[PDB]
DNA sequence: TCAGAAGCAGTAGAGCATGCATATATGCATGCTCTACTGCTTCTGACGATATCG
DNA sequence: CGATATCG
């Protein structure tokens, strides 16, 4: 808690906590004198990234000495192994210059690992294992990357960990997994080039359903892994011409139909303007006769919302200004703006203004 | 009660003039009498129990070591598990001069509020840290009237004894030999919990427990814990919670420890597989399973050797019912264990299981079954005998009630035995036979033999422990002892072989 | 919630609302009502096996709220245990210690929190002053002025 | 020990008939030879054998000059069984269409049995035979064959698609219903007859079925070796003792194949090391040799250092190779739930004498008629644990012998007390359940009284099906060796069927399983199904 | 040949923490660690018979 | 029969 309220304050101690981690971490064997050893370490790491103290930690020493603990049959509990794997993805990150002759063993270890954790026939998983998996693999692939144009067997298998990871295939009441795998999706979304291509219908559907979860870490990796894989496709269906007829009038279908729906409240209506600014922009296929539809369709719904439902909206005032940006983003796209949805539109941002103590 | 409860005794000896010159003809001092029973308490439980608690504690003394500082009370050990240097802290006082040194150390012949050693009793048994199943506070003393010319001191001394006993603390008297005689009913009639009804009268002598506990049993005491929590499958839908008990486990000896010969502590043992050419360390992940037979070899993962050796799920399939007399009592594969209900993951178990013991016990059938003890093991089949409990030696259960889970070997588990001739014998020889038996027959306990090699480890263990060269040698109870058995049959030997054997044979 | 420690800085003997980690040697329990977030570590097995192994402690409430206690079967190990109280009742508490024979009077006093059934508050008269307790109350503005305990 | 064995199987058009609901009896000897096969292969124990094919499209034989002996293929020699052989059971054995006769084969059998173990010592020859009966043969070669059985001690085994709905080796009627025809039935008479001329009474036993093979072990019962003899002595007191050889009857049956360690990307164990390292518990983490260990046990929260020297030298030492009988009591006194080991012995006499033979067949009735057991003392050699246990008498028709079973120590008691069921007034059942559980019992009984002297017979013989642990791991193990890149195959059906009761006992419990179910009452407090990783990240 | 000894994996039984929402109370559920015990698999070595040499 | 070295 002190690293965390003094981050850079601690320089010269640092060195001593990190000998002390150690030696508890090595001492001691009770797991809950054992996992914050290793957090304060994670912490230590974490906030140390750039610095030049990155020298006196031996980040090799370290790591060779995790990797022999890794590599004894005896088994450690379940709660540190996704602590060691964690700080294993995060010493690549914060000096990878020690470890660009343990990158490509310390994949195989985490592939691995995956793979027992996730294509197990005869045991049950360890979500937690699985969740310090996938925050190593977050962490590892900042640097030594793999993309689909350098090899396609680690880039391919890891896409589909993370596609098994993020699939409600069982629901579930723990969402430490899913989370790791949306905020992996979302680190490196730019590494799977043609895997995000093939199965982007499901991949949208599986990225609307997160979207719309009662969490709210949850909500926001979601969101970040969704416009992450939105940019993506858009940039990959703008750059070339065979991804159109297919992928174009896909998007551009999902993203009218969520407009042009009756029941969608401002997270899928901002998502859906989004979405269409980032595919329509590159790819040069706006259309007057579709942008003047969804900005009188947004116009009538905020006018029906706000203006004329003069009720208790209790909800309705911490959602305003969301419709006001998606209005925005909209009128900026068409250039004949209809003169008739221009006093709505100025009462509309005069009653906001008037709103703005209610915040 | 709980599984995780100990028990606790605490060593109550007092020092008084009385209990160091007792000695009508120089046999044993009361002190010197109290320390042997002590160490063999030690020893008896170092192996039984050796996660119970122990405390020995002297009254009388002239110096004192408590918690609260309370005068003429020395706790020389707390509540503690038991170890070899407390039998050799006690060896210190254990002989004629240890007498000597035990004056010198603590002294003896003081006066004393037996109050304030209940006091500091019930300070160390509420200082432990682990529940503790049973309290109980042995006294050793030769005093009949410890409190006497004095009212005050005896009264609440008998007041501190009751709350005790409501606290619940066993307290027994271990009175030792008294010159003038011991008579309980005087003070410690009213301090104690239970009278054994017999000690009306006064003694002469020491304790009749006391040669209980001065027989060393070594034997290592397990609690009861079901070996697992598997479900009985009457059904697909019927079914019901059982608890798998093991009544007959072979004993093992501990296994030893790595030790490092200069400080002869623990050493930290991790194996590690690692390429034997480039030098890297291997996962379970970057490793498969091989198995050659003559040019092929078959590669499988880890987790598909598990997969060779599943079938269903653990617990127990309810087949249909054999009679008792179809099932061969030499068909023994693996010793037998014991079914019992739960009734805590299923509720109704136990009327059902009570049922079908009473229905297959009238009717001698055995329920077979199909064992699958864990995941991914392969099934057995079983028959679940009847067992009905059998209350004997004034109501005291010998044998629980429930079934008798039997192992059934398969077709390949009998092997084969060579063809020979069945030569028989005349009646002459089988009647001659039979006396001899007659002459030689006895009567069986399970508990009369004991494990030598066992009883002999346990020797030695105790003789490098507490440094004595004098290696206590176990008797065989095993030997048949030849040398008493020729003696009752007498000259039927020579006889029987004459009758049976050639003039000449070299057996 | 309930950020309090069950341990006054005045009177570090006595615990109130809270057993769980050093409130284990104290010489007197206290209870203000029977909300759980009140009753952390009255159910612990660490202080089941004290409360076997001591006489002289016990647990303070009201006796409304000693009902409530001892309706739940998790907690009627304390049937023997508990001292109920009468609000706006001066007495005294002896804070005798079990292992030495040292002993120590202190005069509480339970007052009407108006929260829920059972719950009191507790005024304590010592040596080291006079502290009050009031855990989870309710008074509105003007009533303060009404307790004739508090004056 | 060896022993030759020649496999004849009939590929004729007869066994290809589709029958509705049941599989064809091609297929049920290709299972046979299969698992007899794979478990001759796995095994890795020295044999040979030989396969030959009869009532095929074309023909093989050494004798097949001179239009004799049409339709026969030697498909195999007599060779060590390997994955060829495999190969040809499973993919290239093809029905034909031309249906020769199994008494020609027979003779061809006999031939190659005659004309390939020249050099060879074998003390066992056997052939087995998989026909269906319904071919046309003749009458003449029978005495032929009969004398040249008797002449050069050759074993046989007639396995049938019927016994002398329906489920592969599911302990039920394997013959349908007046399915035998008159070819058949003859064939019967004259294979029961050559049956009974070779070994008398006890060959026409030696005539199984296609689905009784498959869960009971017979194909392996005239090859197996022997045990081993234990030499040693029966004594009573300090001269009077008998010569007895003692041997195995019943043992735990595991593999003898492990699985061996190796590199992934290389398929050798050569690239695999092992390394264990000893360190002391500190922060450096010093790292300790293997000669500066010492053994050390522990003592009540102690440890003691116990060289292994110092355990050797004090070991306790006893005279190996002793038996001797400590006393005798009634055998009402000792019951089987307190025996503890893993092995069962049985006593024989001596090897060749008949004194000791008549000493211990004295000894065995006299504890049969006096219904009492003989403990004793018995010890496997000079390093071996000394060890008590039951020696009752075990009186047949055929031979006499003692059974051994060890006795639990002073140590190996346990004293559980468990509360008592008889005057659980909380738990006692009402008397409808009572008879409700007394009706399940009934309709559930596996023995049954036959042939009007009422005997029993029970109908599920769980002491002759062999492990399917092993079938699994065989059939596994070929499917992988034949299969280099695919997923295990699922159990097979005549495996998963040889695991359960006959379908009548289940069709006449179904009803008293619901009333069972209506009046006892069961609620579960929580079900949590330990569902695999496969089934949550498919 | 096979008994016995390591070495490793699974579980019972206790115990504890945290996650729960706009509640300040949840008590409630859930999921994890720890430790002693049992069992299976792999490995080893002494040993006794019986083969061979004198 | 010695008694030595295998071999399981
Ligand atoms: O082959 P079965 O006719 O079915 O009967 C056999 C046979 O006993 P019988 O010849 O007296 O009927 C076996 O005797 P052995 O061949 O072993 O000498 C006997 O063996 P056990 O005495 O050891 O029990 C046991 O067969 P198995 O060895 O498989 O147990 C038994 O079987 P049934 O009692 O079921 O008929
Ligand atoms: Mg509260
Ligand atoms: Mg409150």
């Amino acid at each position: 808690i002190f690293l965390e309220k003094m981050g850079q304050k601690i320089a010269p101690y640092s060195v001593e906590i990190k000998n002390t981690c150690t030696s508890v971490y090595t001492k001691d064997r009770a797991a809950k004198c054992k996992i914050p050893a290793l957090d304060l370490l994670i912490k230590l790491l974490q906030t140390f990234r750039s610095s030049r103290l990155m020298d006196e930690f031996k980040i090799g020493e370290l790591f060779s000495k995790f990797y022999g603990e890794l590599a004894l049959k005896k088994k450690i509990p379940d709660t540190v192994l996704e602590k060691v794997y964690e700080l294993l993805g995060l010493l690549g990150e914060v000096h990878p210059s020690e470890m660009i002759n343990n990158a490509e063993n310390l994949f195989r270890a985490f592939l691995g690992e995956l793979k027992t954790q996730m294509t197990s026939a005869v045991r049950e998983p360890k979500l937690p294992v699985l969740a310090g998996c996938l925050k190593g693999l977050s962490s590892l692939l900042c640097n030594f990357t793999k993309s689909m144009e350098e090899d396609p067997q680690t880039s391919r298998e890891i896409f589909n960990f993370v596609l098994k990871a993020i699939r409600p295939q069982i629901d579930l009441k723990r969402y430490a997994v899913p989370s790791a795998g949306l905020r992996l999706f979302a680190l490196h979304a730019s590494q799977f080039s043609t895997c995000l291509l093939d199965n982007y219908v499901s991949l949208f559907e599986v990225l609307l359903k997160w979207c719309a979860h009662t969490n709210v870490e949850l909500k926001k990796a979601a969101l970040s892994a969704l416009e992450s894989f939105l940019k993506q496709v858009s940039n990959m269906v703008a750059k070339n011409a065979e991804m159109h007829k297919n992928k174009l009038q896909y998007f551009m279908e999902q993203f009218y139909g969520i407009i042009r729906n009756v029941d969608s409240n401002n997270k899928e209506l901002s998502i859906a303007i989004r979405g269409y600014g980032l595919f329509a922009g590159p790819c040069k296929v706006i259309n007057a006769k579709d942008v003047d539809f969804m900005y009188v369709e947004l116009i009538q719904r905020c006018k029906q919302m706000f203006l004329t439902q003069t009720d208790t909206g209790d909800d309705r005032v911490y959602q305003m200004p969301s419709f006001l940006q998606s209005v925005a983003s909209v009128l900026l796209y068409l250039d004949t703006v209809p003169e008739v949805y221009t006093p709505v539109l100025e009462h509309l941002v005069v009653m906001q203004i008037d709103s703005f103590p209610q915040y | 009660y709980k599984y995780s409860g100990r028990d606790s005794l605490i060593f109550l000896v007092d020092a008084s003039k009385a209990m160091f010159e007792s000695q009508s003809e120089d046999e044993l001092t009361p002190f010197d009498m109290s320390i042997q029973c002590i160490q063999s308490v030690y020893i008896s439980k170092i192996i039984s129990s050796d996660r119970d608690l122990l405390a020995v504690v002297f009254y009388g003394t002239e110096k004192d070591k408590n918690s609260v500082n309370f005068k003429n009370i020395y706790v020389l050990q707390e509540l503690d598990n038991p170890g070899a240097k407390r039998i050799l802290e006690l060896d210190q006082f254990k002989g004629q001069q240890g007498q000597k040194r035990f004056q010198d150390m603590m002294g003896h012949g003081s006066d004393y509020s037996l109050s304030e050693v209940l006091w500091v009793c019930a300070n160390l048994f509420s200082d432990v840290q682990f529940k503790m199943s049973h309290k109980r506070i042995m006294l050793f003393t030769n005093e009949d009237n410890p409190h006497g010319n004095d009212s005050a001191k005896a009264s609440r001394a008998r007041t501190k004894a009751g709350d005790l006993r409501d606290t619940g603390i066993f307290l027994d008297l271990m009175h030792l030999k008294k010159p003038g005689g011991f008579d309980i009913s005087l003070f410690y009639r009213d301090i104690i919990s239970i009278a054994e009804d017999e000690d009306l009268r006064v003694h002469f002598e020491e304790s009749s427990k006391l040669e209980d506990l001065l027989r060393k049993v070594r034997a290592k005491e397990t609690r009861k814990r079901a070996l697992s929590r598997l479900k009985l499958k009457l059904n697909k839908d019927i079914v019901i919670s059982v608890g798998i008990y093991n009544l007959v486990q072979k004993a093992l000896k501990p296994p030893p420890i790595k030790l490092y010969r200069e400080t002869n502590e623990p050493v930290k043992t991790k194996t590690r597989t690692f390429n034997t050419s480039t030098g890297g360390l291997l996962l379970p992940s970057d490793t498969k399973r091989s198995q050659i037979y003559g040019s092929r070899q078959i590669i499988l993962e880890k987790e598909e050797t598990e997969e060779l050796k599943r079938f269903d799920d653990p617990g127990l399939m309810l087949m249909g019912f054999k009679p008792l007399v179809l099932l061969k009592k030499h068909h023994y594969l693996r010793p037998s264990l014991f079914v019992y209900p739960e009734e805590s993951l299923v509720i109704g178990s136990s009327t059902l299981f009570s049922a079908l013991l009473i229905k297959c016990l009238e009717k001698e059938v055995a329920a077979l079954c199909r064992y699958t003890p864990r995941r991914n093991i392969p099934p057995y089949f079983v028959a679940l005998v009847p067992q009905e409990e059998e209350l004997d030696d004034q109501k005291i259960q010998v044998t629980p009630p429930g079934f008798q889970l039997v192992f059934l070997p398969f077709a390949d588990d009998k092997r084969k035995m060579p063809f020979t001739e069945k030569i028989m014998a005349t009646p002459e020889q089988v009647g001659k036979m039979k006396a001899i038996v007659e002459k030689l027959r006895f009567t069986y306990r399970s508990d009369s033999f004991e494990n030598p090699v066992l009883q002999q480890h346990f020797r030695n263990l105790e003789a490098l422990a507490l440094d004595l060269m004098e290696p206590e040698q176990a008797v065989d109870l095993t030997l048949p002892k030849v040398e008493a058995m020729n003696k009752r049959l007498g000259s039927l030997v020579d006889e029987f072989k004459e009758l049976v054997y050639p003039p000449d044979y070299n057996p | 919630m309930s950020s309090f420690e069950g341990q006054m800085a005045e009177y570090p003997t006595i615990s109130i609302d809270r057993f769980d980690r050093e409130n284990l040697r104290a010489r007197a329990y206290f209870l203000s009502h029977c909300h759980k977030d009140h009753m952390k570590g009255l159910r612990a097995p660490t202080l089941k096996r004290r409360l076997e192994c001591s006489l002289k402690v016990y647990l303070y409430c009201s006796p409304v709220t000693k009902e409530l206690l001892l309706t739940s079967p998790k907690y009627r190990f304390w049937k023997k245990r508990i001292i109920s109280i009468e609000i706006e009742t001066p007495t005294q508490i002896s804070l005798v210690d079990e292992a030495s024979g040292e002993k120590e009077e202190i005069v509480v006093t339970l007052l009407p929190a108006g929260h829920c059934p059972g719950s009191v508050m507790f005024l304590f008269q010592g040596n080291n002053g006079t502290v009050l307790y009031t855990g989870d109350f309710r008074l509105a503005q003007g009533e303060a002025a009404r307790m004739e305990l508090l004056h | 020990n060896k022993a030759a064995v020649v496999l004849c199987m009939d590929v004729g058009f007869t066994m290809s008939n589709s029958i509705p609901g049941i599989e064809s009896p091609f297929e049920q000897a290709k299972k046979v030879i299969t698992m007899f096969v794979q478990r001759q292969v796995f095994a890795e124990n020295k044999d040979e054998i030989a396969l030959v094919l009869f009532g095929t499209d074309g023909t093989d034989n050494p004798l097949s000059g001179g239009d004799q002996y049409q339709n026969i293929t030697v498909h195999r020699h007599l060779m060590l069984p390997d994955f060829d052989l495999l190969e040809d059971i499973e993919s290239k054995i093809q029905p034909g269409s031309q249906q020769a006769d199994f008494l020609d084969a027979l003779i061809v059998s006999m031939d190659v049995i005659q004309h390939e173990t020249i050099g060879k010592k074998f003390e066992k020859r056997h052939i087995e035979i998989f026909t269906d009966l319904s071919s046309r043969f003749s009458k003449s070669q029978l005495d032929i064959i009969i004398h040249s059985l008797k002449k050069c001690d050759i074993s046989l085994q007639f396995f049938l698609p019927f016994s002398l709905p329906f489920r592969l080796g599911g302990h039920g009627p394997s013959f349908p219903l007046k399915g035998i025809t008159e070819q058949q039935k003859e064939g019967l008479e004259i294979v029961k007859m050559v049956m009974i001329s070779l070994e008398g009474e006890d060959g026409l036993d030696e005539i199984y079925s296609f689905s009784e093979s498959l869960r009971k072990l017979c194909v392996f019962k005239k090859i197996e070796r022997h045990s081993i003899h234990w030499p040693c002595r029966l004594t009573i007191g300090s001269n009077l003792s008998i010569r007895i050889a003692a041997y195995k009857s019943i043992l735990q049956e595991r593999v003898k194949k492990t699985w061996t360690v190796v590199d992934a990307k290389t398929l050798k164990k050569e690239d695999i090391q092992k390394e264990t390292v000893y360190c002391l518990n500190d922060d450096d983490e010093t790292e300790v040799l293997k000669e500066d260990i010492i053994q050390g046990f522990r003592y009540g929260s102690d440890i003691v250092p116990f060289s292994k020297v110092d355990e050797e030298q004090m070991k306790y030492k006893s005279e190996g190779k002793c038996f001797s009988v400590l006393g005798f009591c009634k055998s009402s006194q000792v019951q089987r739930r307190f025996f503890m080991g893993n092995q069962v012995l049985k006593v024989f006499a001596a090897r060749d004498d008949e004194a000791a033979a008549v000493a211990l067949s004295s000894l065995i009735h006299a504890l049969d008629d006096l219904d009492m057991v003989a403990i004793v003392r018995y010890a496997y050699d000079k390093r071996a644990n000394p060890q008590v246990g039951v020696a009752f008498p075990h009186i047949k028709h055929n031979y006499e012998c003692l059974v051994y079973v060890q006795l639990p120590f002073m140590e190996d008691l346990r004293q559980y007390m468990f509360s008592s069921l008889k005057n659980s007034k909380k738990y006692a059942p009402t008397e409808a359940q009572l008879n409700a559980v007394d009706a399940l019992i009934d309709s559930m009984s596996l023995a049954k009284k036959d042939e009007k002297t009422d005997t029993l017979e029970d109908l599920f013989p769980t002491t002759k099906i062999p492990n399917p642990r092993f079938q699994r791991l065989f059939q596994c193990l070929l499917h992988r060796a034949l299969h280099p890149r695919e997923p295990l195959p699922p159990i097979q059906q005549h495996i998963w069927n040889m695991l359960n009761p006959p379908a009548e006992v289940t069709t006449k419990s179904q009803i008293p399983l619901s009333k069972i179910k209506t009046l006892f009452p069961l609620i579960e407090a929580k079900k949590k199904d330990q569902v695999t990783a496969q089934e949550i990240f498919q």
